[PDB]
């Protein structure tokens, strides 16, 4: 796709202003829950490596892992949604601006279309 | 049991693959560590890419 | 479907926070409870499917396999309860974790409305199996067996990924509903021939087809008991399920691309049935029997007629249950004998009568005795192949006779005759083994009353 | 493209071949590297002066500086090799192998 | 890859040396100032493919 | 460069057996020279004479393989009267493998080379027929 | 003993809670595919006087 | 539940997947055309900025 | 060395890479490469010994030759078009020579010979830095000019790199050489998708960096260099061996682990451009990487090798220094497949 050279792009902006026109992901998003699960797994692995009681060694450390993962996941999801919205917008604008290359298909019915029949024997 | 399953079916798919990969690994990894040969090969590949891919 | 997937996931925290002496009880109870929940899926309708959501759907082909998969896990736990007595708590919990992960991957695989998700889970089912085989295996050949099992599968299934992404690029969707509704004929071209081969070989290697079956005896012999049952019962059906799902886009090329595989299977059934006769090992004999039955299933699927599909599904379920039972019995014998050789222990019927009864019932079911679903699937495939060509009956009858011969040879060598004199550690059979055999066999004789539940969507 | 540029590129290629030949005496390898650098300096100077690209007159000097620094670095390494072996033959660096 | 810090900050660290026709000292002109100016103005804001 | 490939491809498949054999011999000789140069650079055997002997034997082996493949494929294409058939290329590849085995003088290499060279030649012919791309241009 | 068996038998409630959660999630996911409720060309039905949706 | 639930759920799912497939085909075609021509926002490789040119007398009339 | 001097040299290496990535002038990019090479040498020689010196001199020779080739390519490009900006190369010979220069810098075959020896001679810490950080500048430069690179040369070099890495990894016993060949194979995988989609290149680079960082940190944690020294680890820290086996399975491309995300995605991209033979070949070749990873896993965790008596004393002492971000690296390199679409972030 290579949207790097897209006109009117701020060189180092994580989230452009126009990205505020899209619905933010819900806080109960399944992907955000998955980031929280990844944070919890990182906490458990950290406890295991340090040779500490895996489930209940540091509650503050596990909470910090979960919170950091959720934070980064939320912002990453916002950026992903904005980029996909940009791709769809460019697609639709281009297909509107070039009607010659995307002609309307002459709609046909199965009654007047001959498909070869291959019997199974 | 013996001739087909234990001998030839083994020889065709798995054993031939194992032998070929072992031979290729021995061939590739056997470098004496001399940079003379390394840079001679570098010159050869530079010449080959210069005259072939253009 | 999430009412099934979520409890299977919750089985992991349940196991890991259990007491050191109560993991088996909790795992068995909740696995059985999960199986009851899975029973609801069996009530399929003559229309399309039970389209639960955009990601999971259930058919009358997926329902029997799903129920069998959910039912197998308690039996695997009861089988593994024996040889894990002297194992540390962490390693036992890891073993149960591997079994639960395998069940979860299989459950997510069998519905998998999209083909790429199906492939992802179909290859994900390979890691826990390899870990189980290579970690908790007795013999020193478990490493080579694991390597064979990994590479035979992966080499076949790697071109399948390329074929699938190509199909998505051209067709535009890999959802099975759209794939079925928008299917178009495949022209006779070299590119289409290689697409056919790529889409078929990945499932034919796992079934397995004759000539690519070298990994199966090794994987079945060197694996522990639970790995053996999960390989023989469910993991072999992945290839057939995938083939019956994916043959919807390969027409009409299959009409002439099935000849090499049909010939290979129809001759390899005879070859492996003959191999079973001259065998010095029990688990190897059962593995070769599984190869023969799966070759018959391959023939049925490649014929591509409604009776073929019905017989294929019935044979899938029946062979899964029968092979699991046979592996259970062989493991119970091996635990007392510690040798794993057919002629080393003889005349066990005089010492263990009820286990002799279980052996007889399992051999009769494997022998395809009416009106068991084994013979239902067998006979459906026989009639379909006879319609395909009148000469197949010769090969199928030869296979039937050899199957009876080696089944009764297995029964007679280990049960009849005079007991071996120098073995005096044949303790009376526990209640666990008898319960395991009963729970293996009773579902078969119960399903013979309602065959329509296992006859697939073309019923 | 006049003959002067062709001769300069020919000199660079000859120096590169000499560097890659590796008879012995790693000092000769460093000498070949610096011959390549000198050819680069001459070619860049000619190109920049020919087109009156005034602000680019900085480029050769800068180049030279950096390249000379590298030469110094290389010499240091060479010295250590000798201090470990007593001589700077290329064939002595064979402890590490593929 | 290319983190365009300069355009974000408007620093002009290294853009003055890129072309012949960009603010030479004492306004000394390049040998091909006119042609480079014409090509640059032709190909500005057009994209690589269309400019080629 | 690509000139030898153009010389080989310009000739019709079913005609001019000698020209096809010459083009295949040239391609084989070039490949043998390249592999000989790499072997010499990476493994200097003992001296100049052994090196020239090794490069000569490698180039001769490769040229013989190419010549046999081209001649056999063209002869089969003419005799069968059915061009654009990958079977001719399969026969050519197996013949080339057979000469490779004869040169190496062991039946195993001969049989393996026949199989794995007939397969490759048949695949090349199929790709030429169907326009398969190895180094695909960046369309999208 | 209450508050003592809980510390040893609290793990048993995990699976049924998961089942209930899965049922709730299934219903919630089904709530997102109501784009054709009572609009199917075959099951198109006039609503009952005290009926708001054909199915939930 | 009743058959109408599954019927209409399947209809909605089929609509969603058909729309997604058509969108994927359109995206592939748009990408191919955009890369071939270069007249859209995608595949806009950078060129030399024209704001860098100096427009002043250059001590020589002929530039 | 002094900690302040080591920190200064590390800052200088990072500053050189940053200067390469953020600059729009060919001369400044060459300056950044020179600064990186100049400051990177003492990092290899932190632990002085003959092996480190020989590895450092091999690395210096290779990098200096690559830099000189790159400068010659820049000179030719300037000659045939008076442009200094990093854009379309405007010349075939200059593009070819710059491609060889960047291949030498990266380590793609047949310029791969220096990687195993340099990795073997130098320490684990030095190796970790060399394997992951060094790749960022040449890959950024290649991504910036991907529209001009000849597909034939890049594709054949990537295929050769994958083949060579897969074949050479089978023979090696030392872990550092295995990592060097793994890096060669991964870069062969990653540079094959440059002509088509650079976003896939960046995604593969990120995933590979995470995986190799995790594996090198695990190797540093259990101070093992040869295979048997790693086999001894299970007797002291079994958790480390289990995590290492999971990471090794991830690095082989096994789904549903994270290492499957790049390959799969990369294949998809090359299928959009009607390139079918090559992705199949690279998959069947990556099977070899999988094989030697599986052999390492068999040696390390899935089996218990004989131990030594003195190991008893090691049971009483704990790892004094803990490296932060190791659990995060393991999690990111193992369980991030379900978040694959986030690659649309143009990472
Ligand atoms: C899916 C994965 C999910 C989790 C991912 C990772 C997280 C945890 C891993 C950290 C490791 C910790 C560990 O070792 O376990 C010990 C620990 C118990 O032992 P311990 O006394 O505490 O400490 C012992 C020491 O840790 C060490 O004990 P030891 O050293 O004495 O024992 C030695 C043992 C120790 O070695 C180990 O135990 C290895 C640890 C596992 C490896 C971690 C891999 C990282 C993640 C990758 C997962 C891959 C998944 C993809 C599928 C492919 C599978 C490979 O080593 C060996 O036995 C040698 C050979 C090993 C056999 C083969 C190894 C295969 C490993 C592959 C694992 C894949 C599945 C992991 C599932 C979770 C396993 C913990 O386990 C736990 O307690 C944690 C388990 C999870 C806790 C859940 C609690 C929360 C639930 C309650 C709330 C309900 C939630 C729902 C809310 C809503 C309800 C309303
Ligand atoms: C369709 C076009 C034509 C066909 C093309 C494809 C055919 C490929 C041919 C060459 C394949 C190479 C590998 C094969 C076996 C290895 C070589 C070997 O030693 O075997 C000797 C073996 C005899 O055993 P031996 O010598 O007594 O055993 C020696 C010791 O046991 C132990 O042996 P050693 O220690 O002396 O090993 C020798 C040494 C040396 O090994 C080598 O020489 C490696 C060969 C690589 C070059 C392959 C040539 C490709 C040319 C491309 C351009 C073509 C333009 C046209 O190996 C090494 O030390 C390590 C080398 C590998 C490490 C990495 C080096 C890679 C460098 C770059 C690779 C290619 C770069 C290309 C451009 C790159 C630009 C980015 O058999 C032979 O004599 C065969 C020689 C050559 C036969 C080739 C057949 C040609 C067929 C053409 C038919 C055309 C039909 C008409 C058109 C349709
Ligand atoms: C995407 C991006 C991919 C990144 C590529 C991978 C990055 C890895 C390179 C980082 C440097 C390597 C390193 O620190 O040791 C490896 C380290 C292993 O730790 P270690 O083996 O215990 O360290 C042994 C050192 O040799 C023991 O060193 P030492 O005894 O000389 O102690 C001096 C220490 C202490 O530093 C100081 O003393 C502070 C004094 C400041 C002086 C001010 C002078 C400035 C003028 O400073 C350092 O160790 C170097 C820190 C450099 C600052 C970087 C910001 O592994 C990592 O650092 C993993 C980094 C995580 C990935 C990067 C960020 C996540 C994305
Ligand atoms: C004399 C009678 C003879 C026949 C007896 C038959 C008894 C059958 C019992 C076995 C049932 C098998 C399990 C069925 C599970 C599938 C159905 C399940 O998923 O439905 C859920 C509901 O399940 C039930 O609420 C809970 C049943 C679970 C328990 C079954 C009974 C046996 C449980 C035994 C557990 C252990 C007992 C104690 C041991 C100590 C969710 O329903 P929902 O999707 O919302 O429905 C939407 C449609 N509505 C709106 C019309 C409802
Ligand atoms: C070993 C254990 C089992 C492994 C799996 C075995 C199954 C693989 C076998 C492949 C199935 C058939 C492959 C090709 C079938 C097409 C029919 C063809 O073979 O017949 C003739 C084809 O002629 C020749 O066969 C050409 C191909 C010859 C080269 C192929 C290799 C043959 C031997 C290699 C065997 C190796 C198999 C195992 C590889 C590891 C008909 O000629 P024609 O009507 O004009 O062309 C028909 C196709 N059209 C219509 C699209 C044009
Ligand atoms: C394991 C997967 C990789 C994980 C990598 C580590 C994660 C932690 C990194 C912390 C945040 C990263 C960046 C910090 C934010 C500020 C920087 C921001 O301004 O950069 C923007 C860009 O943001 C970053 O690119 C996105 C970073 C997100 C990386 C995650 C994607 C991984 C996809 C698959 C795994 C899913 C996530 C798993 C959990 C993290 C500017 O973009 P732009 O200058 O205009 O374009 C340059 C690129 N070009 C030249 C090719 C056009
Ligand atoms: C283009 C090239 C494609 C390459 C395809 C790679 C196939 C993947 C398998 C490669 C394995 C090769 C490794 C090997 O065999 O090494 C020899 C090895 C020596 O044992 P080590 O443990 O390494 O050493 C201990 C004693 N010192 O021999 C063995 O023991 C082999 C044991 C496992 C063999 C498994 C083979 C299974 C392969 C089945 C067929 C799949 C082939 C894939 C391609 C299919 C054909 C298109
Ligand atoms: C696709 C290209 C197809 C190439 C066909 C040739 C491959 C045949 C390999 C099958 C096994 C060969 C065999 O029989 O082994 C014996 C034979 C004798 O061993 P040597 O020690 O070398 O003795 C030489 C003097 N007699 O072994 C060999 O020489 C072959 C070993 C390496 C073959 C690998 C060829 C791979 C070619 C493609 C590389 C890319
Ligand atoms: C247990 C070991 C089993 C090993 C199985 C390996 C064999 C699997 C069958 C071949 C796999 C590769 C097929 C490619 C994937 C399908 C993609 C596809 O269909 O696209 C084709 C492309 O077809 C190909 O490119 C096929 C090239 C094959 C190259 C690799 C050869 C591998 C070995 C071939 C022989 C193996 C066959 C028998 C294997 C039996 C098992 C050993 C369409 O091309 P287009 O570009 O769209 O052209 C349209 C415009 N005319």
């Amino acid at each position: 796709t290579m949207m790097s050279g897209r006109p009117g792009r701020v060189p180092l902006q994580f989230l452009p202003n126009e990205a505020r026109s899209l619905p933010p992901p819900k806080l109960t998003d399944p992907r955000l829950v998955y980031m929280g699960f990844l944070g919890y797994c990182s906490g458990l692995i950290d406890n295991a490596i340090r040779r500490r009681p895996v489930v209940s060694a540091g509650l503050h450390r596990q909470l910090l892992y979960v919170t950091s993962f959720v934070f980064f996941g939320y912002y990453l999801l916002k950026r992903q949604d904005y980029m996909y919205a940009l791709r769809d917008h460019d697609m639709f604008a281009y297909v509107k601006s070039h009607p010659e290359d995307f002609p309307e298909k002459d709609k046909k019915t199965y009654g007047e279309i001959l498909e070869e029949f291959h019997p199974v024997r | 049991s013996s001739l087909l399953d234990l001998i030839w079916l083994e020889t065709i798919l798995p054993k031939t693959t194992s032998f070929i990969q072992m031979k290729m690994s021995i061939m590739v990894s056997n470098q004496k560590g001399l940079i003379k040969l390394y840079f001679l090969s570098f010159l050869i590949t530079i010449m080959i890419s210069m005259t072939l891919f253009n | 479907m999430l009412k099934i997937i979520i409890p299977t996931t919750m089985l992991l925290p349940m196991t890991w926070m259990s007491k050191h002496n109560m993991i088996w009880i909790n795992a068995t109870v909740h696995s059985l409870l999960i199986s009851l929940i899975s029973l609801s899926l069996l009530n399929q309708l003559g229309e399309n499917s039970l389209n639960f959501s955009l990601t999971f759907f259930s058919d009358s082909l997926s329902a029997p396999l799903l129920v069998l998969t959910t039912w197998l896990l308690p039996l695997m736990l009861m089988a593994s309860q024996s040889h894990l007595s002297k194992e540390t708590t962490t390693r036992k919990k890891l073993y149960i974790t591997m079994l639960i992960l395998l069940q979860l991957f299989l459950i997510m695989t069998f519905t998998a409305t999209e083909l790429i998700l199906f492939y992802i889970l179909f290859e994900a089912t390979l890691v826990p199996t390899l870990i189980i085989i290579t970690r908790w295996g007795n013999q020193t050949e478990r490493l080579n067996a694991g390597l064979y099992f990994l590479f035979y599968t992966l080499a076949g299934s790697l071109p399948l990924l390329v074929a699938l992404v190509y199909i998505q690029n051209t067709t535009g969707s890999l959802n099975f509903l759209i794939i079925h509704y928008w299917s178009h004929p495949l022209s006779n071209s070299w590119s289409n021939i290689f697409m056919w081969l790529a889409c078929i070989m990945a499932f034919m290697v796992k079934m397995p087809l004759y000539g690519l079956h070298l990994w199966l005896p090794k994987a079945h012999v060197e694996a522990p008991i639970a790995g053996s049952m999960v390989l023989a019962a469910v993991l072999l059906k992945l290839g057939g399920y995938g083939m019956m799902r994916i043959t919807t886009i390969l027409n009409p090329l299959t009409n002439y691309m099935a000849y090499p595989f049909l010939m290979l299977s129809m001759w390899g059934m005879i070859m492996t049935s003959s191999i079973c006769l001259r065998q010095t090992d029990l688990k190897s004999l059962i593995a070769y029997s599984s190869v023969s039955h799966m070759a018959l299933v391959i023939v049925a699927i490649m014929i591509q007629t409604p009776w073929s599909f019905m017989g294929a599904t019935a044979l899938m379920i029946a062979h899964g249950l029968t092979s699991s039972m046979l592996f259970c019995l062989a493991n119970t014998n091996y635990e007392r004998v510690h040798s794993r050789t057919m002629i080393l222990a003889r005349g066990l019927q005089t010492l263990l009568p009820l286990m002799a009864t279980w052996w007889l019932v399992a051999s009769l079911t494997n022998l395809a005795l009416p009106p068991s679903i084994n013979l239902i699937g067998e006979l459906f495939i026989i009639t379909a192949s006879f319609s395909w060509s009148n000469i197949t009956i010769i090969l199928m009858g030869m296979n039937m006779m050899i199957t009876a011969l080696y089944s009764l040879y297995m029964l007679i060598t280990t049960q009849r005759g005079k007991y071996t004199h120098h073995i005096n550690n044949i303790k009376p059979s526990f209640t666990r083994e008898n319960a395991l055999m009963a729970l293996h066999i009773l579902p078969l004789l119960l399903l013979t009353l309602n065959p329509k539940m296992i006859l697939g969507p073309l019923y | 493209m006049p003959l002067v540029y062709m001769n300069i590129i020919m000199a660079f290629a000859i120096a590169l071949a000499g560097l890659l030949m590796y008879r012995s005496h790693l000092m000769s390898s460093l000498l070949c590297l610096e011959g390549m650098m000198l050819s680069l300096f001459i070619m860049s100077t000619l190109i920049i002066l020919n087109t009156h690209f005034t602000l680019a007159n900085m480029m050769p000097i800068i180049l030279l500086v950096f390249a000379a620094c590298e030469a110094a670095l290389g010499l240091s390494l060479l010295v250590m090799v000798s201090n470990t072996y007593g001589t700077d033959y290329v064939q002595n660096l064979n402890l590490l192998q593929c | 890859p290319f983190f365009d810090v300069q355009k974000r900050l408007g620093l002009d660290l290294d853009r003055w040396m890129t072309i012949q026709s960009a603010e030479q000292p004492h306004k000394i002109p390049g040998r091909c100032h006119a042609f480079e100016k014409e090509w640059i103005e032709c190909a500005h804001g057009i994209g690589g493919i269309r400019a080629e | 460069a690509k000139t030898l490939l153009h010389k080989y491809s310009d000739i019709p498949e079913g005609t001019e057996c000698h020209r096809k054999a010459y083009a295949s011999t040239s391609i084989g000789g070039a490949t043998g020279l390249i592999v000989s140069a790499y072997s010499i650079a990476l493994k200097p055997p003992a001296s100049f004479l052994e090196g020239v002997a090794r490069t000569g034997r490698y180039t001769f082996t490769s040229a013989a393989i190419g010549a046999i493949f081209g001649l056999t494929s063209c002869i089969s294409a003419q005799v069968r009267e059915k061009p654009d058939d990958p079977l001719n290329y399969f026969i050519g590849g197996c013949a080339g493998g057979l000469t490779l085995g004869a040169r190496t003088r062991s039946y195993g290499i001969g049989a393996a080379a026949c199989a794995y060279m007939g397969l490759t030649a048949a695949l090349v012919k199929m790709g030429q027929l169907e326009g398969w791309q190895v180094f695909a241009e960046p369309k999208v | 003993n209450v508050l003592q068996i809980v510390r040893d038998h609290w793990v048993h409630i995990l699976v049924p809670v998961g089942f209930v959660f899965g049922c709730y999630l299934d219903r919630r996911s089904d709530e997102k595919l109501t784009a054709f409720r009572n609009k199917s060309l075959l099951f198109k039905r006039e609503l009952r006087p005290n009926e708001e949706v054909t199915w939930k | 539940d009743g058959p109408e639930k599954n019927y209409e759920k399947t209809m909605a799912i089929l609509q969603i997947e058909a729309e997604k497939a058509e969108l994927r085909l359109k995206e592939l075609e748009v990408r191919r055309l955009m890369r071939a021509r270069g007249d859209g926002p995608w595949y806009q490789y950078p060129t030399i900025d024209k704001a860098l040119i100096d427009h002043s007398p250059k001590t020589t009339p002929d530039n | 060395m002094n900690p302040i001097i080591y920190t200064t040299l590390i800052m200088t290496v990072m500053s050189g890479t940053m200067l390469v990535m953020i600059s729009s002038h060919w001369l400044l990019i060459w300056i950044g490469f020179e600064m990186n090479l100049l400051a990177m040498i003492p990092v290899l020689m932190k632990n002085f010994n003959p092996r480190a010196t020989e590895a450092a001199t091999k690395y210096f020779l290779t990098q200096a030759t690559a830099s000189m080739m790159l400068m010659m390519a820049i000179i030719i490009n300037l000659l045939y078009s008076g442009q200094w900006t990093i854009t379309k190369m405007f010349n075939p010979v200059a593009m070819t020579m710059m491609t060889m220069a960047l291949a030498m810098k990266l380590g793609l075959s047949p310029f791969h010979f220096w990687v195993p020896e340099v990795t073997q001679g130098i320490s684990l810490q030095a190796g970790l830095l060399l394997l992951t950080w060094q790749k960022l500048a040449p890959l950024s430069v290649l991504c910036q000019i991907s529209q001009s690179i000849n597909p034939n040369l890049m594709l054949t070099m990537a295929m050769l790199s994958i083949l060579i890495g897969g074949w050479g990894g089978l023979n090696q016993t030392q872990l550092r050489k295995i990592m060097a060949y793994s890096s060669i194979a991964h870069m062969g995988w990653m540079t094959a998708v440059l002509p088509y989609n650079t976003t896939m290149t960046i995604l593969n680079l990120l995933i590979y960096i995470t995986m190799t960082l995790a594996m090198f940190m695990l190797l540093i944690h259990s101070s093992a260099t040869t295979t048997l020294s790693l086999s001894h680890t299970w007797n002291k820290m079994p958790v480390i061996t289990s995590l290492m086996m999971v990471t090794l399975l991830s690095m082989g491309g096994l789904p549903p682990l994270s290492g499957f995300m790049p390959k799969w995605m990369i294949i998809q991209e090359m299928t959009k451009n009607e390139s079918i033979i090559m992705p199949t070949l690279m998959a069947m070749t990556a099977l070899l990487n999988l094989y030697f990873y599986m052999r390492l896993a068999y040696s390390s965790s899935l089996t218990m090798f004989p131990s030594t008596n003195n190991m008893k004393m090691k049971w009483q002492f704990e790892h004094t220094k803990q490296m932060k971000l190791l659990p995060t690296m393991i999690v990111l390199s193992t369980l991030v497949l379900p978040m694959t679409p986030a690659l649309s972030s143009l990472n």
